[PDB]
C-alpha cells in the first residue's frame, strides 16, 4: 500500500 | 468558528484533490492516527464543486477530546504527499448524523 504522511521537518 | 471548538472529531482537508480518494489513504491514516489515541475508521466526504484544496474531507472520530487535540495540532501543517494538510475540530452531533458540510 501507500504510504504518503511525512514526518513534520 | 466551529472548526476551533475541540471536540473528538479532527476534520482533515487537503490531504487529496478532488476525486482522489483511495482507501490507502483511509488505512494509512488511521495507522497514523493511533500515535494519538485509539480512533475509528476514517469517514470520507466529498463536497461538490469545492475548490481542489477543501473538496475531500476526511474525518476521524477518536474516543478522546485529548487525542483529537494532539491528532488536530500535529497534523495541521504536516504534508501527505505533497500537499499540506489542515486540521481542525467539527461538532459532535452534526458528524453523528452524517451532516459533514458545515463550515469550519
Ligand atoms: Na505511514
Amino acid at each position: 500500500r501507500r504510504r504518503r504522511w511525512r514526518e513534520r521537518q | 468558528a466551529m472548526g476551533k471548538c475541540p471536540t473528538k472529531v479532527v476534520l482533515l482537508r487537503n490531504m487529496v484533490g478532488a476525486g482522489e480518494v483511495d482507501e490507502d489513504l483511509e488505512v494509512e491514516t488511521k495507522e497514523e492516527c493511533e500515535k494519538y489515541g485509539k480512533v475509528g475508521k476514517c469517514v470520507i466526504f466529498e463536497i461538490p464543486g469545492a475548490p481542489d484544496d477543501e473538496a475531500v474531507r476526511i474525518f476521524l472520530e477518536f474516543e478522546r477530546v485529548e487525542s483529537a487535540i494532539k491528532a488536530v495540532v500535529d497534523l495541521n501543517g504536516r504534508y501527505f504527499g505533497g500537499r499540506v494538510v489542515k486540521a481542525c475540530f467539527y461538532n459532535l452531533d452534526k458528524f453523528r448524523v452524517l451532516d459533514l458540510a458545515e463550515q469550519v
